[PDB]
């Protein structure tokens, strides 16, 4: 009976379909995340801050500190099994 | 000569009185008049039909609106359904 106008009813359109949904989660998802691997605290100090960068960082994660753990046993033997039980 | 002259008087006298002139007719009974100037002077539209298209009738063309000028019932529905089409589209 005349001309039809479905081309132009988008605006409130883009609110039903399944990608908006994705679209209003990942934008949210992009703005703050951190650029170029800014912020990552890599200067640590707490205590014993030297066994952190060695080898509580994890780069070598190996039994190193098992062998500093039973070294400590060794230099404790006439503090706990000699002189005592 | 005159066996032609005579015939030619001859179509001067039968069928003078038919066409050339208007008296009647002698040889015939039934009448010449009342037949094609009065019956059949109509006798055309007594073939097609009279009043109506011999007279013509020239009639004004029936008018047709627009859509009732109605918009707002209309468009904001379409507009609605326009939704419904494009989440389908």
């Amino acid at each position: 009976v005349s001309t039809l106008i479905p081309p132009k009813v988008v605006s409130s359109k883009n609110i039903g379909s399944a990608p908006n949904a994705k679209r209003i989660a990942n934008v949210v998802h992009f703005y703050k995340s951190l650029p170029q691997g800014p912020a990552p605290a890599i200067k640590a100090n707490t205590r014993l801050a030297r066994y952190k960068a060695k080898y509580f960082d994890g780069d070598n994660a190996s039994g190193k500190p098992l062998w500093h753990f039973a070294l400590g046993i060794i230099a404790f033997g006439y503090s706990m099994e000699y002189y005592f039980h | 000569q005159d066996l032609y002259l005579r015939e030619l008087k001859d179509t001067k006298l039968a069928p003078s009185t038919l066409q050339d002139a208007e008296g009647n007719v002698k040889p015939w009974n039934p009448p010449q008049k009342p037949n094609l100037p009065e019956l059949e002077l109509q006798g055309p539209e007594a073939l097609k039909a009279y009043t109506e298209q011999n007279v013509e009738t020239a009639h004004v063309a029936k008018e047709s609106e627009e859509g009732e000028s109605e918009p707002i019932e209309e468009d904001w529905l379409v507009l609605d359904d326009a939704e419904e089409t494009k989440e389908s589209h």
